[PDB]
């Protein structure tokens, strides 16, 4: 449900809240969450 | 005697490094 | 009687026994070690 | 970081002369005479392109977090 | 090796046999540092 | 025993992104 | 796989395609199992696989069969640049074990392998 992205070799998966913390092609320990999808605006000054 | 006393002290090496391959504490365990 | 593990002693870092004294510019870049970085810390906890 | 857009004091755009300056001073021109070239005469310009440090350039070295 | 000697006697009398129990310190070994997770593997740190 | 149809195949469609 | 009028056929995973059997494809299966003479799947088994599909797919691994998962495409890597950063470090360490064990053969085998792995851009 929710998007992940791994701290080693940047690949995107899912998680549902039962899998263990880790990569699942490189195994890295680190993860790291996705960018939301909410509209981000500035007022550039 | 004066290359002999200056090389001698330069060789200054005790611990051997190693490689360890599983947990430390699994032989305690 | 053989090797007993008497404890863990931290490693100062960029030292003769630390990992970041071998790798090279671009391996120092890959880990996400800063190459301005000088060393002479400990990292506890 | 990069090289700003604009000068601090007086707001002459700056931005779009980072290149050529870069070009000048490999052709071997005197930084003053590369300031020159570029038309940029008073001083407070001259500073926003002569104090520049390109720090981006170190930031792009690391590999990116998102493919 | 300023104390490599631990030294424990015991003269047992139940034949008289005097007993002496010593451990000797030898080299020691040091490793870089590695990283043992919860599920037990290790990685270097 | 009875013949399956075209959605029992589509049900379990399994594509190669699911494959991968 | 095997085709049921050809023969059987080892094929890798990416040929297959994404998008939905049509109805012709599915009538011209149906009359290649007629001319062997087979039948077709019972619902029973539809739903058993469909089960399965679900179960597999909601599945929550653990961490074994993520290290094995991790171990398989490890072996399966060509390279990658943290893996071979790894891999320098640890021919580093058995080098400075072998020079600590003052080993004159092992070190040369692992400065010729680190001689061939290195050499970057
Ligand atoms: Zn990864
Ligand atoms: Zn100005």
């Amino acid at each position: 449900g929710v998007k992940y992205t791994c701290g080693a070799c940047a690949h995107n998966f899912s998680l549902n809240k039962s899998d263990p913390v880790r990569c699942k092609e490189c195994g890295h320990r680190v993860i790291y969450k996705a960018r939301t999808k909410r509209m981000i605006q500035f007022d550039a000054r | 005697l004066a290359k002999a006393l200056s090389a001698k002290q330069k060789k200054e090496s005790y611990a051997r490094s190693v490689v360890t391959k599983e947990d430390p504490e699994e032989r305690q365990r | 009687g053989n090797k007993v593990h008497i404890g863990k002693v931290p490693i100062m870092l960029r030292s003769k026994f630390c990992s970041l004294r071998t790798l090279d510019e671009v391996d120092l870049y890959k880990m996400k070690e800063c190459p301005y970085d000088m060393g002479g810390y400990f990292v506890i906890n | 970081m990069i090289i700003p857009v604009r000068c601090f004091s007086c707001g002459k755009v700056v931005g779009d002369k980072w290149d050529a300056y870069l070009r000048l001073l490999e052709e071997g021109k005197q930084e003053g005479d590369a300031l020159d070239e570029l038309k940029l005469k008073r001083y407070c310009c001259r500073r926003m392109v002569l104090t520049h440090v390109d720090l981006i350039e170190k930031f792009l070295r690391y590999n990116p977090l998102e493919k | 090796w300023e104390e490599p000697r631990l030294i424990l006697d015991q003269p047992a009398q139940h034949d008289n046999i005097n007993k002496r129990y010593e451990i000797r310190f030898g080299k020691i070994y040091l490793s870089r540092p590695t990283m043992t997770e919860a599920d037990g593997t290790t990685h270097a740190m | 025993s009875k013949p399956a149809t075209l959605s029992d195949i589509n049900k379990i469609i399994f594509g190669r992104t699911a494959m991968s | 796989v095997a085709f049921p009028n050809q023969k059987e056929m080892v094929r890798p995973l990416f040929v297959f395609s994404d998008s939905s059997i049509t109805h012709p494809e599915f009538d011209l299966f149906l009359r290649e199992l007629d001319a062997e003479g087979l039948s077709v799947m019972d619902l029973r088994d539809v739903d058993y696989k469909y089960h399965q599909l679900k179960e597999m797919s909601s599945r929550s691994l653990s961490n074994d069969e993520v290290n094995s998962i991790v171990k398989m495409k490890q072996s399966l890597s060509s390279n990658t640049g943290f893996n071979t950063v790894l891999k320098k470090a640890q021919l580093q360490e058995e080098l400075e074990e072998a020079r600590d064990a003052h080993d004159h053969e092992r070190v040369a085998r692992i400065e010729a392998e680190l001689k061939s792995i290195g050499a970057e851009s």
